[PDB]
DNA sequence: ATCTCCAAATATCCCTTGCGGATCGTAGAAAAAGTGTGTCAAACTGCGCTATCAAAGGGAAACTTCAACTGAATTCAGTTGAAGTTTCCCTTTGATAGCGCAGTTTGACACACTTTTTCTACGATCCGCAAGGGATATTTGGAGAT
DNA sequence: ATCTCCAAATATCCCTTGCGGATCGTAGAAAAAGTGTGTCAAACTGCGCTATCAAAGGGAAACTTCAACTGAATTCAGTTGAAGTTTCCCTTTGATAGCGCAGTTTGACACACTTTTTCTACGATCCGCAAGGGATATTTGGAGAT
């Protein structure tokens, strides 16, 4: 799954932050950051989840789990 | 009727308001409506938030204008935090002459 | 109501109501709801000021995401404020650093 | 005809920082997320929103970091980003010991 | 006037686990951050929590996920079963 | 038994700390577990820090905690490290740690 | 009487034994003004910080907590001098 | 007459404050300093000993800890001396910003 | 290879202190008890929205071809920072005295809270039509070749 | 420089859909009224903050010398990006099945609150004594020299 996140979507990713050139390493680092990230983010918002006794991950289970880790998101709740 | 869903509350129409006051032929989409609401909702929690460690530090009980205040002075930057303090300075005093 | 008595669009009660609810303290004065409603408008006004702007610039009449970012990123103070926050759908600021460039 | 290397990654460059759509493609990402979900806790739905939640959080979050990971690079008198340029950004960042 | 502190509890678990070792002024003084800085932010995470929910009363549920989003790895494993055992043995007994 | 710390096991004190929840805004209630259950954390977490302080100390020669002793145990400990990552331990220096460039050849 | 470039007080030596402990080995003669001119501005916002905190309490002398609070407030908690 | 190597010393530095925990920078200095940056924002302050000493150990804990970035930035260009550019990509990345 | 020698480590002496362990006497807070009351658990429920299904086309991802231009290695020299030396500035240390102001306290009350009744703002819900979407054409800004 | 030649920007026009205004209906804000307690202002006060001086001497500043660092310049293997072909799978569209979220009602009991009893934990205070920690002398590990 994690392989679904492609090289040209990484490509993409790296131009809106301005990268020109890519060495052929990035690709699977990339993964694993980003796997780093969602497990932390989603952690936390599982345990909102499972705290509100749902079986239903909201945005906003979402949101504070994102205000929790100092990456607070307007748009979906907040 | 009989079963009824729950009201959501949102700032939406008094941001509409103040969008009309400084630009009156501009509109604003659904999707920049929701990240307006929730930067209300978080700047409101900032500062209401200093506002009680503030009464907290100082063992009071009472969150005032005062608290409000220098809430705003801690968590605005510069020009911000001037123009806003002129602002809420004038609402006050202007409310408090209206009886 | 309060907000007509105050000069204010955003709502005096509303804004007493939710500090008295959220626990900040056990008791809330009469000029506290006045001076924060205040603030959160006076904001609410000096971003939808330069997200206008930007609309503008662009060539439309509604306020997406996209200009709210582009109001805030290019607004040293704003972009400070909102230091730790992301506007879903907003993108970034068009920058490419020189030495990328072709001689 | 043949552009140079690079003209057309300067060319990319300035398309997608002129654009605000997810750069991931949104079924991909929703396995992703599912699957991790499911090591936490089994038998878990999503409202289509949390998973959209997750995507804008995530993609801010690696713009971010390449921007960074770039400066990294060029401080380096390098114009290729390199895993050690994401490894020092994140070790400056307090994100990695 | 009194200044409360963590001291005579933080000097009771220094004799448990370092019978023979004294602290210093300053490490008690330290020791007492630590212990007001992880109550705050407990706290302050349980307060959102029942907030979130919509609940007036915070009961050792809401410390308990708080302690969970808090405290990393296996200082959340060790901490739940700590205060879920006090908890037990604390109704078990008035 | 008297006090609520000794019906719960604990060294910490159950009253005080349900007195500080109760006057500290964090919910109009505070239920009768709340206090046990964070008495219970606190102590464990000071338990755990002076655990690693008490072998530090030691592993200096030294008879007595200070500060030092407190950050080189923090710091070592990876878990109580990302607890206090945004810290400061007064009078606790750093870590040993020169890069390894840095050495002479 | 007036204070005037006491930032010159922070002296070269002083920022090489920062240095040393930050773990440098070798200083460039411009890292001096460059360091100053950080610590300026990290002095500043704290201290900003903590006389607000000192003007709320209407008090005229800035205590240890008014600074603890300012340093937590910073992302910066600090450990030893109280709360 | 006996001189060691450019470095030797350096080293023997790290070492030596690696190990201590005290103040680097002199004391009345530091105070000084921060009584007339205070003073900028409000006349007619006076200061707890104790709020000084607290604002010198957090300034010179921001200050080692900025310096191990820096290090890390020049060490990552392949030099052992620290440049100013070394402590600007530091900030840069952790977003501190003035 | 082997010697010389510098500074950090080790050893010795006295001694100030700041620790753990007292005992004290005592304010303040916790526990104990009694009663008032509102939060939330459970149970029953209705339906919104999450999951899923079946298919198909079109574009994205993967794969392949080529060589431009990049990162990495090598060499070398001017630049520059480290090491060491000498001078003496001004920090540190200690102790004094004056008073500015932080913290305690006590009466008076203004202000916030709680309760009940009336009034009306803002919510949900609805949909004409204009801004923006999307497709096609033309103009404009440059990049690469000659 | 000058011509060719892509691809983005702009123009133009018709289609789509979500903005934004209008309509109905109530949850919540306001008015009114009665109640008490936190806050405020004013009186007094002694901790510790400012200040100042003195004496000594640790450490800063300013110098010389030159080791070795930075970084300029050069080289080239190969890893990149650009543009080709081939292969896969994302998205879009239309619902149908039904999970589980969220709406409504309820009374038991958990938690509030206030008063009296019990006892914890604080502030003040002396005490044995290893624990440092500063002043003085000797040995040691290894850097640099021969
Ligand atoms: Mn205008
Ligand atoms: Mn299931
Ligand atoms: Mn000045
Ligand atoms: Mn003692
Ligand atoms: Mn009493
Ligand atoms: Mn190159
Ligand atoms: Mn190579
Ligand atoms: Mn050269
Ligand atoms: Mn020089
Ligand atoms: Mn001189
Ligand atoms: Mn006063
Ligand atoms: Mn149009
Ligand atoms: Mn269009
Ligand atoms: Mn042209
Ligand atoms: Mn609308
Ligand atoms: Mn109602
Ligand atoms: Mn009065
Ligand atoms: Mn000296
Ligand atoms: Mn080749
Ligand atoms: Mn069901
Ligand atoms: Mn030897």
């Amino acid at each position: 799954n994690i392989q679904g996140i492609t090289k040209p979507a990484i490509r993409r990713l790296a131009r809106r932050g301005g990268v020109k050139r890519i060495s052929g390493l990035i690709y699977e680092e990339t993964r694993g950051v980003l796997k780093v990230f969602l497990e932390n983010v989603i952690r936390d918002a599982v345990t909102y989840t499972e705290h509100a006794k749902r079986k239903t991950v909201t945005a906003m289970d979402v949101v504070y789990a994102l205000k929790r880790q100092g990456r607070t998101l307007y748009g979906f709740g907040g | 009727k009989k079963r009824r869903k729950t009201r959501k509350e949102s700032y939406a129409i008094y941001v509409y308001k103040v969008l009309k006051q400084v630009h009156p032929d501009t509109g604003i989409s659904s999707k920049a409506m929701s990240i307006m609401n929730s930067f209300v909702n978080d700047v409101f929690e900032r500062i209401a938030g200093e506002a009680s460690r503030l009464a907290h530090y100082n063992k009071r009980s009472t969150i005032t204008s005062r608290e409000i205040q220098t809430a705003v002075r801690l968590l605005l930057p510069g020009e911000l935090a001037k123009h806003a303090v002129s602002e809420g300075t004038k609402a006050v005093t202007k409310y408090t002459s209206a009886k | 109501t309060r907000s007509s008595r105050a000069g204010l669009q955003f709502p005096v009660g509303r804004v007493h109501r939710l500090l008295r609810k959220g626990n900040y303290a056990e008791r809330v004065g009469a000029g506290a709801p006045v001076y924060l409603a205040a603030v959160l408008e006076y904001l609410t006004a000096e971003i939808l000021e330069l997200a206008g702007n930007a609309a503008r610039d662009n060539k439309k009449t509604r306020i997406i995401p996209r200009h709210l970012q582009l109001a805030v990123r290019n607004d040293e103070e704003l972009n400070k404020l909102l230091g730790r926050v992301t506007i879903a759908q907003g993108g970034v600021l068009p920058n490419i650093q020189s030495v990328l460039l072709p001689k | 005809h043949r552009y140079r290397p690079g003209t057309v990654a300067l060319r990319e460059i300035r398309r997608y920082q002129k654009s605000t759509e997810l750069l991931i493609r949104k079924l991909p990402f929703q396995r992703l997320v599912r699957e991790i979900a499911q090591d936490f806790k089994t038998d878990l739905r999503f409202q289509s929103s949390a998973v959209m939640a997750l995507q804008e959080a995530s993609e801010a979050y690696l713009v971010a970091l390449f921007e960074d990971t770039n400066l990294c690079a060029i401080h380096a008198k390098r114009v290729t980003i390199m895993p050690k340029d994401i490894q020092l950004a994140r070790r400056i960042r307090g994100e990695r010991a």
